[PDB]
Parts: C-alpha cells; structure tokens; sequence
C-alpha cells in the first residue's frame, strides 16, 4: 500500500495550492480597500481647493471695489 | 474539481482586466494632476505679483497724503 | 479514507471562500474605476477654475499698475 | 492535476501584483495632490493681502 501515499501527496498538494491562492485573494482585498480609501480622501483635497479658488474670486471683486474708490 | 478551477481562473482574469484598466486610468489622472500643479505654480506667482503691486500702491498713497 | 477526506474538505473550503472573495475583488475594482471617472470630472473643473483665476488676477493687477 | 491549480495561483499572484502597482501609483500622486493644494493655498494669502493692501491704499488717500 505504498501506491496510497502517492495519492495523498496529490491531494495535499492541491490543498496547499488553494490555501496560498485564498491568502493571495485576501491580501489583494486588504490592499485594494486601502487605496480606494486613499483615492477617496484625495478627492476631498481637490474639493477644498475648489473652495479656495472660489474664495479668491470674491477677494478679486472686493479688490475691484477698492480700485473704484481710489479712482474717485 | 476541474470545472471549479477554470471557473475561478476566468473570474481572476476578469478582475485582472479591470485592474489593468484602472492602472491605465490612474496614469492618466497622474498626467492631468501634473498639468494642474504647473498651472497652480503659475497661479501662485501671478498672485504674488498682485500682492507686491498693491503694497507699492498702499505706501505711495501713504506718502502722497501724509 | 480519513486523510483524503480531510484534504478534500480543506480544498472545498478554500475554493468556496476563494470564489466569494473574487466577487468581492471585482466590486472593489469597479469601485476604483468609478472614483477615477468622477475625479476626472472634478479635475477638468478645477483646471478651468484655476485658469479663469489666473487671468482675473492679472486683469486686476493691470488696474493696480496704472494708479 | 495540480498544474491547473498552479496556474490559478499564478493569476492570483499577477492580480495581487496589479493591485500593488495601482496603490503605488495612487500613493505617488499624493505628492501632486498636495502641491496643487499648497500653491492654491499660497495664492490665496496673496489675494487676501492684495485686497487688504488695496484697502489700506484706498483709505490712506
């Protein structure tokens, strides 16, 4: 019954390969959420920047108003 | 056993295909980002001159009337 | 067949989890591409806005260099 | 036999690799994002001071 142990190794082989495969999947998941979360965070930095650009517009309308005062 | 493997594989191929695109898309984002840096670099310079020129006026008029 | 039975059960267990896992990765990826799509639309806007600002400061500044 | 598992395990490695390459690029872009944010923020204190000095000017005369 040494022909048996030739079939155990084949089963143990595929059981180890599929562990590894599973692990790789879990790992890819963990990393993929983290980058998507960072992606989303950066989206907020660019919104803050729109805020800042929009407030410079108004500063330039106040500015235009002072130039009107001086030119009087 | 043998149908199960080829199913799993082709799904992985599916998810691979999307990631490959996302890498391409995010390289684009990178080049859109760069142009904004350069455009904002210029925005900061224009603004600094706007400041400078104001001070030169705010003190010229200090002088003229005091 | 005790060992054979145990190996086959870990293979089934790995393959069930791995399959669900793969569905989860797909939606993660499709999420990424959606976010980039949106952020793409935001950057075109910031760009227009920053370029519009660049001009309107220069325009103001030309009023200041006169007086 | 255990070779078509071996291909599955390879595909999962390349996918994992793709996911890392993606996060590395998303990371390497924080630099550009934050510079962008800086310049616009710097530009903003200038317009502020510019408008402020344009007020000092319009008063002082």
């Amino acid at each position: 019954q040494y022909l048996r142990q030739e079939v155990l190794r084949r089963a143990e082989a595929t059981a180890a390969s599929t562990s590894r495969s599973l692990a790789l999947m879990y790992e890819s998941e963990k990393v993929g959420v983290a980058s998507s979360e960072e992606l989303a965070r950066q989206r907020g930095v660019l919104e803050r920047t729109e805020k800042m650009v929009d407030k410079m517009d108004q500063d330039l309308k106040i500015s235009q108003k002072h130039i009107n005062s001086i030119k009087s | 056993g043998n149908d199960r493997v080829r199913n799993l594989q082709s799904e992985v191929e599916g998810v691979k295909n999307i990631m490959t695109q996302n890498v391409e898309r995010i390289l684009a984002r990178g080049e859109n980002l760069e142009h904004l840096r350069n455009k904002t670099e210029d925005l900061e310079a224009t603004s600094e001159h706007f400041k400078t020129t104001s001070q030169k006026v705010a003190r010229k008029f200090w002088w003229k009337n005091v | 067949n005790p060992h054979l039975r145990a190996y086959h059960q870990k293979i089934d267990s790995n393959l069930d989890e791995l399959s669900m896992g793969l569905g989860r990765l797909k939606d993660i990826a499709l999420g990424m591409q959606t976010e980039i799509e949106e952020q793409d639309d935001i950057l075109d806007r910031l760009t227009t806005k920053v370029d519009k600002l660049d001009v309107n400061i220069k325009s103001t500044e030309r009023k200041v260099r006169q007086l | 036999a255990a070779e078509s598992w071996e291909t599955l395990e390879a595909d999962l490695i390349e996918l994992s690799q793709l996911v890392t390459d993606f996060s590395l690029l998303v990371n390497s872009q924080q630099e550009k994002i934050d510079s962008i944010a800086d310049h616009v923020n710097s530009a903003a204190v200038n317009v502020e001071e510019g408008t402020k000095n344009l007020g000092k000017a319009a008063k002082y005369k």
